[PDB]
């Protein structure tokens, strides 16, 4: 597997012009799937990582602003990474976006991480668009291929045993760090329960406790819900994504928890700026934001 | 109000 050869080829359109195809074989595709995918199953489902480094929310296959990411953090090993899911549908180019996630992880195996969004997983991919790019790029085999590679991404991470990292959010279910890391893989995201919470759950602050989950999956969870959890489990902070907000970035029942998103100009109600969180080696939080098209 | 499964 040409790793560098394939980056080299992502990275070459830089600057070219927003909307530019970067088409790799699907040998190399394949290569860059099952290489990571070996390295996912090799690592724990529930990272422990080390601050500092960057974390980014939802990209959705927008991958001239996941260039400009790379750009503003630096482009790895400049600086160590970790994607909380949700690289493809939506966007013009997921193939592209999740082809440089995958070979950066292969690349820094210790240094880049990227967890499961609810987006990496079959029935959501046909319906939000990464099946019809697949298709109508190379074949729905490659579709299946990747689909593979998502049912192998770890759910959560730990940074320095206080910030729990998570795509959606939390889960009722969720009593002990090692129930997660009981999840075998691979595995496909369930309708109901810890997983599927995990990928699927919000923050509401309308609700007490928990609650029903507007999306028809999952749940919502109240700030007492949050308090409670970091008590319960010695943490300073939730780090999730999921939601679109309009800053780029949202906290949530006083700074307890934070909900990143970085895919710029997505949402049809507002122009959503997109951000990214440095998280320094003491936990403090700061940002790097993608604002709207003037 | 792309469409809930989520603007
Ligand atoms: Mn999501
Ligand atoms: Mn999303």
């Amino acid at each position: 597997l040409n790793l560098d050869s394939i980056i080299g080829r992502l990275l070459e359109v830089q600057g070219s012009r927003p909307g530019k195809n970067v088409q790799l074989t699907e040998n190399e595709i394949r290569g860059l799937c099952l290489k990571s995918r070996e390295i996912f199953l090799s690592q724990p489902i529930l990272l422990e990582l080390e601050a500092p480094l960057k974390i980014c929310g939802d990209i959705h296959g927008q991958y001239y602003d996941l260039l400009r990411l790379f750009e503003y953090g630096g482009f790895p090993p400049e600086s160590n990474y970790l994607f909380l899911g949700d690289y493809v549908d939506r966007g013009k180019q997921s193939l592209e976006t999740i082809c440089l996630l995958l070979a950066y992880k292969i690349k820094y195996p210790e240094n880049f991480f990227l967890l499961r969004g609810n987006h990496e997983c079959a029935s959501i991919n046909r319906i939000y668009g990464f099946y019809d790019e697949c298709k109508r790029r190379y074949n729905i085999k490659l579709w299946k291929t990747f689909t593979d590679c998502f049912n192998c991404l770890p759910i959560a991470a730990i940074v320095d045993e206080k910030i729990f990292c998570c795509h959606g959010g939390l889960s009722p279910d969720l009593q002990s760090m090692e129930q997660i890391r009981r999840i075998m893989r691979p595995t496909d995201v369930p309708d109901q329960g810890l997983l599927c919470d995990l990928l699927w759950s919000d923050p509401d602050k309308d609700v007490q406790g928990w609650g029903e989950n507007d999306r028809g999956v999952s749940f919502t969870f109240g700030a007492e819900v949050v308090a409670k959890f970091l008590h319960k489990h010695d943490l300073d902070l939730i780090c999730r994504a999921h939601q679109v907000v309009e800053d780029g970035y949202e906290f949530f029942a006083k700074r307890q928890l934070v909900t990143l998103f970085s895919a710029p100009n997505y949402c049809g109600e507002f122009d959503n700026a997109g951000a990214m969180m440095s998280v320094d080696e003491t936990l403090m939080c700061s940002f790097q934001i993608l604002k709207p098209a003037d | 109000x792309l469409x809930r499964x989520x603007x």
